[PDB]
């Protein structure tokens, strides 16, 4: 029917060069019939709970038997990968949900840029205001839109990058989508970023004039 | 090197049928179990089916045993998966995998994406995003279906300082944006163009960013 492999930690905190351990719990006894993979297509790391394939470096250490399994990675560096466990003790084969490592780095304020609607979009009857909040740390951040000083919540769509595999920062896009009608009825469009790197928000705005 | 190449995916209508193939190279195909595993983003990996050395004994995920058939031809070194009466829930990237003797997957294919949906293919609208020692430019990609689109800057020669954000689904249309940051003295001096390819609609759009 189903053996459930639970990786309870979706994210695992650590620092560059550290050793770290990822956990995987089986709902039933799977002995040592467990595999570990990494994925940005997956790449095979460990089989039979503790055995490395030919070519997998020894910075990976598999451990466990029965229901409790762990993957240990030493000398962790900046990457864009998660780690998955899998049981093959019985059909159907089942996978864990995955665990991604989060690399520590120095706090960094976002670089905030705001853009008005393009001429092309307005011709079609739409009006999107775009705000980028780029290369900040830690990942927690708040964005607030203001239209002529009044807070605006409807029509906002946000998207977040994963932690960058090279400078360990995060970036965010916020897009406020209005109709051309509503857009032409107001003057000031403001994107406000609240981040732990300052007690005063970073304010970017423009006037439709 | 061990190499697994899955065949063409794409957008198909609910209730249709289609057959995937995976061409295996670089190893003795008949010496290994083979399998299919699929993955929808954010929900993890799901095992579909596997098959023995000579094809005499398949195994299936019982919820899919009603519509899926796994097969292999060890003379052509190819693994197949036949799918019938496809549902939107079958939307995923499908991987072929070489299964070790104990039951793990030591090699995976590049994956191929299947989208089962009655929504119509729609080409993207691409809008330019125009405005210190650095300057940030961007492109807004709105109203396309299905995923994915590929964004590059200056046909890929501009890769540093780019953030292409994950797409967001809004009323069966996707939207994403991409930003690029260059030294202020190099724009508009040295031109910056975003290229947005949408293979599903056989469309590509290039927008050069210029001052307002």
């Amino acid at each position: 029917g189903d053996i459930v492999m639970t990786q309870s930690q979706k994210f695992m905190s650590t620092s560059v060069g550290d050793r770290v351990s990822v956990t995987c719990k089986a709902s039933q006894n799977v002995g040592t019939n467990v595999a570990w993979y990494q994925q940005k297509s997956p790449k095979a790391l460990i089989y039979s709970a503790s055995y490395r394939y030919s070519g997998v470096p020894d910075r990976f250490t598999g451990s466990g038997s029965g229901t409790d399994f762990t993957l240990t990675i030493n000398n962790v560096q900046s990457e864009d990968l998660a780690y998955f466990c899998q049981q093959y003790n019985s059909y159907p084969y089942t996978f864990g949900g995955g665990t991604k490592l989060e690399i520590k780095r120095a706090d960094a304020a976002p670089t905030v840029s705001i853009f008005p609607p393009s001429s092309e979009q307005l011709t079609s009857g739409g009006a999107s205001v775009v705000c980028f909040l780029n290369n900040f740390y830690p990942k927690d951040i708040n964005v607030k839109w203001k239209i002529d000083g009044s807070e605006r919540q409807n029509g906002v769509l946000n998207s977040w990058t994963d932690q960058d595999s090279k400078d360990s920062t995060y970036s965010m896009s916020s897009t406020l989508t209005l109709t051309k009608d509503e857009y032409e009825r107001h003057n000031s469009y403001t994107c406000e970023a609240t981040h732990k790197t300052s007690t005063s928000p970073i304010v970017k705005s423009f006037n439709r004039n | 090197e061990v190499k697994l190449v899955e065949s063409e995916g794409g957008l198909v209508q609910p209730g249709s049928s289609m057959k995937f193939s995976c061409t295996a190279s670089g190893f003795t195909f008949s010496d290994y179990y083979m399998a299919w595993v699929r993955q929808v983003p954010g929900k993890g990996l799901e095992w579909v089916a596997n098959i023995n050395y000579d094809g005499s004994t398949p195994d299936y995920l019982d919820s899919l045993k009603s519509r899926f058939i796994i097969s292999r031809d060890n003379a052509k070194n190819i693994l197949y998966l036949q799918m019938s009466s496809l549902k939107s829930e079958d939307t995923a990237t499908y991987y072929c995998a070489r299964e070790t003797v104990v039951g793990s997957f030591d090699y995976w294919g590049q994956g191929t994406t299947l989208t089962v949906s009655s929504a119509k293919t729609t080409a993207p609208s691409v809008y330019p995003l125009a405005p210190g020692s650095s300057v940030t430019l961007g492109c807004l990609v709105k109203g396309y279906f299905p995923e994915p689109v590929t964004l590059t800057w200056n046909s890929g020669s501009l890769s540093s300082g780019v953030h292409t954000f994950p797409a967001v689904l809004q009323s069966d249309l996707y939207t994403l944006s991409s930003s690029v940051t260059v030294t202020s003295s190099t724009w508009p001096s040295q031109s910056i163009t975003c290229n947005v390819a949408h293979p599903a609609s056989s469309t590509k759009v290039d927008k050069k960013i210029e001052p307002r």
